RNA sequence: UGUACAACGGGGUAUUGUAAGCAGUAGAGUAGCCUUGUUGUUACGAUCUGCUGAGAUUAAGCCUUUGUUGUCUGAUUUGU
RNA sequence: GAAUGUUACCGCAAUAGUAAUUGAACUUAGUACGAGAGGAACAGUUCAUUCGGAUAAUUGGUUUUUGCGGCUGUCUGAUCAGGCAUUGCCGCGAAGCUACCAUCCGCUGGAUUAUGGCUGAACGCCUCUAAGUCAGAAUCCAUGCUAGAACGCGGUGAUUUC
RNA sequence: CAGUCAAGCGUUCAUAGCGACAUUGCUUUUUGAUUCUUCGAUGUCGGCUCUUCCUAUCAUACCGAAGCAGAAUUCGGUAA
RNA sequence: UGAACAGCCUCUAGUUGAUAGAAUAAUGUAGAUAAGGGAAGUCGGCAAAAUAGAUCCGUAACUUCGGGAUAAGGAUUGGC
RNA sequence: AUUCAUAAUAACUUUUCGAAUCGCAUGGCCUUGUGCUGGCGAUGGUUCAUUCAAAUUUCUGCCCUAUCAACUUUCGAUGGUAGGAUAGUGGCCUACCAUGGUUUCAACGGGUAACGGGGAAUAAGGGUUCGAUUCCGGAGAGGGAGCCUGAGAAACGGCUACC
RNA sequence: GAAACUGCGAAUGGCUCAUUAAAUCAGUUAUCGUUUAUUUGAUAGUUCCUUUACUACAUGGUAUAACUGUGGUAAUUCUAGA
């Protein structure tokens, strides 16, 4: 099976093969939101504590949240809704997907890490990936940096270096 | 090997243990007995029956599954830096803010050369 | 005269489907009360809900008992 | 089931009975063979047909558990709880019985026939035969399985007292 | 039902396979013929059920021959 | 109860008679149910099942015009 | 021709609109302030009217058939009252009520190699026949049903199901 | 200045004539019985709601896409996870 296991302060990400089948077999019947034991799977994993986000299960289906059942089921999604994105504006859509329990059917388990235990993990931890955007807006970035309501964010702007060339500017 | 849930009562089926329907419609119904499948072949309503599941979580007795939603008493907890504003530098002229003497003296040479400008401008005009 | 036996009791396992009794600001409503409510009260009224996966039955050819109460020398025959 | 000295236990095994049967599929192989057309086989594997012998975990059936619930009519002043209705009727229904309607199992060695042969004369050759001799079948007999001679047998234990 | 013989058929060749004309036998599952028993009664067709037996073997086991390349087929033997 | 001196229960009156007791093997007699299929059984759907009351709806051919006709075939039915 | 337009009293609203939008150009007063004012536009925005539409609607008019004369109303057929729905009237639908309504002046039913019309061939006149078919109005997207989005679809080169 | 969010439009066009015989349609009326985006012409002094601190108006809050990357199906204009 794999954990495509997430750390979001760090945004980090990485997929791991995983096997020791009954320490899988925890995983089994378990629900979305629902946070056990990073060392009931792996002591590589020890002190630990995710929350299982989701999955897709073969034949990429995800899973989807409040249903309630490990199975396949075709729902008539509609917008705002995970699992279907509409290409015209008023389509409703029957798709399969699965369910909100966890089984052997699925093949890729996403996972989010919540606590941090004892020890450091390789992809995850020592690793974290810069937020790849600044804030476009005025207030925005004037509380995200606790300035006072007049500090000029204009000159508290973002300034990002690229060279085109030799000639280098910030965009 | 796996277990599942009676259609019916919503019971574990070890492997063996009951019987199975499928009906024309490709619906795959599972019994564990041929009590519930005598009740189903009956067309009765599981949430009506008493000792079933369905009538059990309708009627809301043996709640104790759901708890509450926890909630956390902090902030973000990051007053960080936009990736171009050097968070030092950001929090020094946060500090220097109070004490705005300088924004007050750039807007009144600003206000002066307003002044300046429409005098200019009607002096253009003339 | 015993890790003895038996009848009851208990526990378990199974079957069934939520006992009677009480209560209800539940109840189609119909009549009568008046301080005519805002649950108005009263008589009747299937049925519903809570106590209640409750109650009942459970070896008679189910299992098990630290329980209780008892029982435990009557007859006949047999020889290389 | 008398009788064998009594009684109990463990055994032998004469004799009799006997059972397992057939097909398909994949592979061998689109190979061999065949000008082409078409088209094999032995071994191996998985399955089934027929028959048999058991068993009841599962599923199904059966239900006087007259066990639980409900239903009609009527009787017990009403309720509660019950009687009668040739087991009143329905639904569920354990246990037990039971089903190719369910499941499990169904042995391997020898002598042989037919047939093909080895050496080999008669018949100075030759010949499977005449003496001798090899392999060989759903055959035959044993292995195995069933009963155990009630006049077939053995081993062992204990064998009565005032 | 099975043999002897073999004019002929079988492209040519009587016998791989068939085998007219002639002929020797077998069986009692037919149908006759007979009337021994049975007319002071042997319950009288078929089917159903169920066992057992014969083999003149339809299939299956092993084999031989072919006008058997292979497949398919035919003839024949031990075999019930 | 119900269309009903039907069938079923009861009152008055009358009976409690018919050898009995123990177990519950086969085969029977009488009664019943049976998954999937549905007369393949058999001389032949024999026997058994299914249908069944009432209200409403609808109703073929043929006809001696009277009928066929409860045609066929469908729906509903409790309690308060 | 109105209970019209429109105005006011009294309240209702889960609360409607009343510019936090954008490009250019930068203009003027001095109370010398980033003070105050200012232009040409785009976008959107409540109401009314307009325009392109849309839906309903009055009178008249349609081929052959009586080997189709009674038709409609169970469970809407005709009307009325009240209400619901509609964007809106109204059996459009329901509750209740009266039992009516069409018919030989051919109802109703059947058939149509029938979509209709503007028009085409053909002729002295009269006329007969054709007209799917370039323009107009309708219907449909394989048959049916449903519906979202939207001002506008019962959309099909959009969704849902069944066939 | 791709992609993407957004706003428009995708209900026009085009094709066929199956349907349909008071139905469509044609002329002819009405909406004093209705919707109408869009255009076009006009049109929002009155929005602090214990209306005094209850509230920035040189102006307020929220994602979320695109993207970064983890990726999952044999396949889909398939899509989740951070």
């Amino acid at each position: 099976m794999k954990l495509n296991i997430s750390y979001p302060v760090n945004g980090s990400q990485k997929t791991f093969e995983i096997d020791d089948e009954h320490r899988i077999r925890v995983f089994f019947d378990k629900r979305i939101g629902q946070e056990v034991d990073g060392e009931a799977v792996g002591d590589e994993f020890k002190g630990y504590v995710f929350k299982i986000s989701g999955g897709n299960d073969k034949q990429g289906f995800p899973m989807k949240q409040g249903v309630l059942l490990p199975t396949r089921i075709k729902l008539l999604l509609t917008k705002n809704v995970s699992c279907y994105r509409p290409r015209r504006d008023g389509e409703r859509k029957r798709k399969s997907v699965r369910g909100a329990i966890v089984g052997p059917d699925l093949a890729v388990l996403a996972l989010v890490i919540v606590k941090k235990g004892e020890q450091e993990l390789e992809g995850l931890t020592d690793t974290t990936v810069p937020k790849r955007l600044g804030p476009k807006r005025a207030n925005n970035i004037r509380k995200f940096f606790g300035l006072s309501k007049e500090d000029d964010v204009r000159d508290f702007v973002i300034r990002r270096e690229v060279t085109k060339g030799e000639k280098t500017y910030t965009k | 090997m796996k277990v599942e849930i009676d259609s019916f009562s919503g019971a574990k089926i070890y492997p063996g243990r009951g019987t199975l329907f499928v009906r024309g419609d490709s619906k795959i119904f599972r019994f564990q007995n041929s009590k519930s499948a005598s009740l189903f072949k009956q067309r009765k309503n599981p949430r009506r029956i008493a000792w079933t599941v369905l009538f059990r979580k309708h009627h809301k007795k043996g709640i104790t599954e759901e708890v509450a939603k926890k909630r956390s008493r902090k902030t973000v907890k990051a007053q960080r830096p936009i990736t171009g504003a050097s968070l030092d530098l950001i929090k020094e002229r946060r500090s220097l803010k109070p004490e705005v003497r300088k924004a007050n003296r750039e807007e009144k040479l600003k206000a002066n050369k307003e002044k300046k400008k429409a005098e200019k401008a009607a002096r253009k005009a003339e």
